[PDB]
């Protein structure tokens, strides 16, 4: 039927009709309003913009972070188009997965950090965090690359094309019964960072209540702007992640010898995973340029 | 008692029309003929960013590559202009320093601001290190400017309406000149250092003299205060920056106003006037965010320095007349050549 | 490409730097208050509770606040203001017992409305007291307040007429949502005043800090 | 008083581990870079060591690297030199100068007392070709030295320095940087002379004068002194 | 009070005693001045990079 070794044991890999008139369109879509959004963004941070700041610092690197997949696109509706194959080359297919992982990585830790860069200032307006040298920011920066580059190098190992006769797809997301071993961290991709910035917007909203400063119109407008943020967060992290619980409890409760059962989900899990794309899309409106 | 009055009225009025009857031609008219200077373009060399607050004062050394710098983050430097090097850094007492001084000699530093006194460091000790060798008090008001004769004399120039010329040896005010009617902001020292003229808050200037200490001239026309004064490399006239969007050029044996540089576009005061060596160029710092130059015979402008974020407050010419230094209320410093 | 002394030269420019920069962060750490009055309107008290510019000072819950009372200087205002831009807050001291004549009240009401309304302090805080309680009680015990403002309808208890007065010297302020002043009536009790200087200086912090990152 | 004192000296067996410790007051000692400059009990002068200010650079000699330590305690104002496998030929007296570099300062201007230390049993060569010189007070006096390699540097600094040691004392910096007169010298003294060329004239000399004279230059590590001049009767 | 009345009547003597010069005169003098020394400015005439102590 549609079994293919991947590894070990088999690997139920399909490529649906239907997903050559679905993803395309969303993917250039997403690719042009992300060029009109970060070219505006990145020109005003790189021209009109005052002396760096810390806050400015860690906007430029998120920045960074999501532009990584802006320049990537083209491979995936490339793909698309095609019916998952590649024509392009062994490591070039391998680079668009490690720009794909780091754009992940560093879009959901800079997301962090600038939900803790908040909580400490509006919580805790005289600690030491709140006056930092732009030299520590630097390095704070660094060294999160360095960390995001630690544990996304090893798909930069594996010369992933695989033999499906006319094709070689190089997806890192197969069905596959494997293992949590480099997985799970799709889920504590997003687990851990959820409830850290919901505590954090919990408490800064709390305590910019408590204090009675919800008087002057721009603090219910950083109210607002924050439980946004914290929407876009969720909305857009979401479907993926249930898709990929509902075909893990698939896998656990039905093994992967019957691949007929993965009609839809496949489909499912692509459509999210598209859907994913859209808080880095998002991120150069609702942070630059919306913010007061 | 109005006859005193009526003699003072009258005196002032015979004043005006010796002035008027001592005109017959403007600077312009004779000038005319010169040939324009040309656009003079001036680029930033060096940029010392050494403070972490506004600038209000500088000073040139007289060998033209070291200079003094004073901000309000209670700190004075001493920079080398050629590498952008720090040498000294002093720590003041108060830090509401509005002065500047730097001894021709190079042994000695002066500052001075709202605490009213008038504080003096020694730069060149066997121990190593930079103290202060005199406070100078006395005044009653904040201090505007101070001024190095040599290294035993100096002259004040503070808002309590008077002028004073000390004597750092003994401490005491040596000589008081009184004859304003409002805070004084500037102070110019003629080349001769001989004489000197301060500019007033009353919209005034007066030409004063060191070695007896009464007012020789007083020269009007301006329509508010006077926040720079400077001494033509002549000796022979001066030239004011006030706060009605225009500078003026003064000449001591006229007895009366030579020239007046203003456009339409400006409208904001000027902070500090300074002239080139050959005494052709007329720099001024504006609020406008930049400084510009004016050609001194013609009136009109040649350039324009733009290159600060923020109101320029100091500005000064080496003695060699081959560089420009620019400090304005954002930290940095910068020299144009 | 450089001599020996040269060498020697940049690295003392390196430690004069780096001495530079631990002052500055060590500086930048303090809270700035500027106190302002009208002579007698009891600008003693608030100092003594805790030949040019008189700088007082006191550390209260790890927070060390220095506070600049400018005094004697008898000279123009506007040629020397501009040197206090950026501090934290503006400390206004009026008596509410100078309403009976040489008029005082209008003093500090003119004098309220030139510093408040200002282009260098467009955006700092005013914490305004109100102080001189008792003696302003016993002078309106038998003395009304249409002496001073000709108007009412109201009443000629102390409540009221705290809260004409307070009203009145809000009623001054112009940039509405630009800067907000805070109104407190002092009180005998020791930690009363102080703390009500601290939590309006916290709500600075906390607006500067929103500010500086952009989320408001 | 800027007094300068050091200490440590004696007998040492070869192989031995003796420690110089060098105490100074009267002066700023965190911003003074400190050399340690030593001497043979008939020879010239010879540089050993040298400490900047901050502890933030350090150099030594050829003759000593791996043997011989240098350190500093700003708090109390001490400067160690710890010497290590002591050989016969390090039996000499130390000195403790002190150097601070800036835009017009004058290094090596206070030197130090003396230490005595005894043990039982590519660089610029700078010469000073004539040793004895007769003099007679109310005369005037030339003393001639020359180097290797041109010490006028791109910038325009000649760095090359003067310096006069009285019979019993101590050296004092007479000049520096080849025309630059140090504090409390008198007029008489003078320096001129051009690229591997060096000139010291002394006018109408006169008595306590007479002593050993050495030039040394400072245009690089290690640095180099002069045979030494002698002036008699 | 009133001895400042007569301190400035005094100035006003002492001012209304100095003999002027023409204002052409003036001018001139300051056109020659200008003229003689405008060679020795290197603001003016800008200098070549060879003696320039501000490279670049």
């Amino acid at each position: 039927d549609h079994f293919l070794e991947i590894d070990k044991k088999n690997c139920c890999v399909f490529r649906d009709d239907f997903i050559v008139k679905v993803l395309p369109p969303v993917l250039g879509l997403e690719f042009i309003f992300g060029l009109l959004g970060n070219g505006l963004a990145l020109w005003i941070f790189c021209f009109h913009l005052k002396s760096w700041k810390s806050s400015r610092i860690f906007l430029f690197n998120l920045a960074v972070a999501d532009f990584l997949l802006i320049i990537c696109l083209p491979f995936l509706m490339d793909n698309y188009v095609r019916r998952w194959d590649w024509k392009f080359g062994d490591i070039p297919c391998r680079l668009m997965l490690f720009m794909l992982a780091m754009n992940r990585q560093g879009s959901i830790i800079f997301l962090t950090v600038v939900a803790v860069d908040r909580y400490f200032r509006v919580v805790h307006p005289h600690h030491a965090l709140n006056k930092i040298s732009n030299r520590t920011a630097a390095i704070i920066s660094c060294l999160l690359w360095g960390i995001t580059i630690g544990l996304t190098v090893h798909l930069l190992k594996k010369k992933m094309p695989i033999q499906n006769g006319g094709a070689n797809l190089c997806s890192s997301f197969s069905i596959c019964h494997t293992f949590q071993w480099h997985e799970a961290m799709f889920l504590l991709e997003f687990f851990l960072p959820l409830g850290i910035i919901l505590f954090c917007s919990a408490r800064i909203i709390w305590s910019l209540r408590q204090r009675q400063m919800d008087r002057h119109a721009k603090i219910k407008r950083a109210i607002t702007f924050i439980m946004v943020v914290a929407i876009v967060f969720v909305i857009c992290f979401l479907p993926s992640v249930v898709v990929r619980i509902r075909i893990f409890w698939l896998l656990h409760t039905s093994g992967t010898q019957n691949c007929e059962v993965y009609r839809s989900v496949d489909l499912a899990f692509f459509i999210t995973l598209s859907f994913t794309y859209m808080n880095s899309m998002l991120d150069p409106v609702v942070y630059y340029f919306s913010s007061p | 008692l109005d006859q005193l009055r009526q003699e003072a009225e009258q005196l002032k009025n015979q004043i005006r029309d010796a002035r008027k009857a001592c005109a017959d031609a403007t600077l312009s008219q004779i000038t005319n003929n010169i040939d324009p200077v040309g656009r003079i373009q001036m680029r930033t060399r060096r940029t010392l960013r050494g403070h972490l607050a506004k600038i209000y004062a500088m000073h040139w050394g007289t060998d033209s590559r070291l200079l003094v710098s004073a901000s309000q983050d209670g700190k004075l430097i001493i920079w080398d202009s050629y590498t952008t090097n720090k040498v000294h850094a002093i720590p003041l007492r108060s830090s509401w320093v509005m002065t500047c001084a730097y001894a021709p000699s190079g042994n000695y530093v002066a500052c001075g601001g709202l605490d009213n006194i008038c504080s003096i460091y020694n730069l060149k000790t066997r121990e190593g290190n930079v103290r202060v060798s005199r406070e100078l008090a006395g005044h009653t008001g904040y201090l505007s400017c101070c001024r190095f004769l040599d290294d035993n004399q100096i002259v004040t120039s503070s808002g309590d309406t008077t002028c004073a010329l000390w004597d750092i040896e003994t401490g005491q005010q040596t000589t008081t000149f009184t004859g304003h009617t409002g805070d004084v902001m500037s102070l110019s020292l003629a080349p001769d250092t001989r004489l000197f003229v301060s500019g007033a808050c009353d919209a005034s200037a007066k030409l004063w003299d060191v070695r007896e200490g009464m007012c020789r001239q007083t020269f009007t026309g301006h329509e508010s205060d006077i926040n720079a004064i400077c001494f033509f490399p002549n000796g022979n006239a001066f030239a004011t920056g006030s706060d009605d969007a225009t500078c003026r050029l003064f000449d001591l044996r006229a007895d009366q106003e030579l020239m007046t540089y203003s456009h339409d576009n400006i409208i904001c005061g000027i902070t500090s006037v300074s002239f080139s060596k050959s005494g052709r160029l007329l720099l001024a710092g504006y609020d406008d965010f930049n400084c510009n130059v004016w050609d001194a015979l013609k009136a009109d402008r040649a350039g324009v320095l733009a290159g600060h974020d923020n109101r320029v407050s100091c500005l000064g010419v080496t003695d060699d007349g081959m560089a420009v230094a620019t400090g304005s209320w954002d930290s940095f410093l910068k020299i144009w050549n | 490409t450089l001599s020996a002394e040269d060498k020697a030269a940049v690295e003392r420019s390196k430690m004069i730097d780096r001495n530079l920069r631990e002052d500055g962060e060590k500086a930048a750490r303090e809270v700035k208050l500027l106190l302002l009055g009208a002579g007698e309107s009891g600008k003693s008290t608030i100092v003594k509770q805790m030949t040019g510019i008189v700088e007082t000072h006191f550390t209260f819950k790890d927070l060390h606040f220095k506070m600049f009372d400018v005094g004697a200087q008898r000279s123009e205002r506007k040629k020397w203001i501009h040197c206090f831009e950026g501090v934290t807050a503006i400390i206004f001291c009026v008596a509410l017992s100078d309403y009976d004549l040489v008029n005082r009240m209008h003093e500090s009401m003119k004098l309220f409305d030139s510093i408040c309304n200002n282009k260098w302090f467009t955006d700092t805080s005013i914490i305004l007291f109100l102080n001189k309680k008792d003696l302003f009680e016993e002078k309106i015990k038998k003395s009304p307040l249409t002496i001073c403002y000709p108007e009412y309808a109201g009443s000629n208890t102390y409540e009221e007429a705290a809260a004409y007065i307070q009203c009145q010297f809000e009623d001054l302020n112009k940039r509405k949502d630009t800067k907000e002043i805070y109104t407190h009536f002092t009180c005998s009790t020791d930690t009363k005043n102080v703390q009500f200087v601290f939590d309006a200086v916290t709500d600075v912090i906390i607006k500067n800090n929103l500010k500086d990152c952009g989320l408001f | 008083d800027v007094q300068l004192v050091e200490s440590g000296g004696g007998l040492v067996q070869p192989g031995g581990s003796r420690k110089l410790s060098c105490s100074a007051s009267g002066f700023a000692f965190s911003s003074f870079g400190m050399h340690w400059v030593r001497q043979a009990p008939e020879k010239g002068l010879e540089w050993v060591a040298y400490i900047s200010s901050g502890s933030g650079t350090i150099y030594y000699a050829d003759t000593v690297k791996g043997r011989f330590t240098i350190s500093r305690d700003d708090p109390k104002n001490t400067l160690f030199l710890q010497m290590t496998s002591l050989r016969s030929e390090d039996t000499a007296m130390y000195y403790c100068v002190r150097s601070i570099y800036y835009y017009g300062s004058s290094p090596f201007d206070f030197w130090g007392q003396g230490t005595t230390l005894t043990v039982s049993s590519s660089d610029i060569v700078m010469t000073q070709a004539t040793s004895s010189v007769p003099v007679t007070p109310g005369e005037s006096v030339s003393i001639s030295c020359r180097s290797s390699k041109s010490l006028l540097h791109s910038n325009g600094n000649t760095y090359l320095y003067w310096f006069l040691q009285r019979p019993g004392q101590s050296p004092q910096l007479l000049i520096y940087r080849m025309s630059n007169l140090a504090s409390g010298v008198p007029d008489r003294f003078s320096g001129s002379g051009s690229g591997t060329a060096f000139t010291l004239t002394i006018s109408r000399l006169e008595a306590e004068d007479v002593g050993v004279y050495y030039c040394m230059q400072h245009l690089e590590y290690p640095l180099t002194f002069g045979a030494g001049t002698k002036l008699e009767l | 009070s009133i001895a400042q009345a007569r301190k400035l009547v005094e100035q006003l003597k002492m001012e209304a005693n100095i003999d002027r010069i023409k204002v052409s005169k003036a001018a001139a003098d300051l056109m020659a001045y200008c003229e003689a020394h405008a060679k020795e400015d290197p603001l003016l005439t800008p200098v070549p990079a060879s003696e320039n102590p501000f490279r670049e």
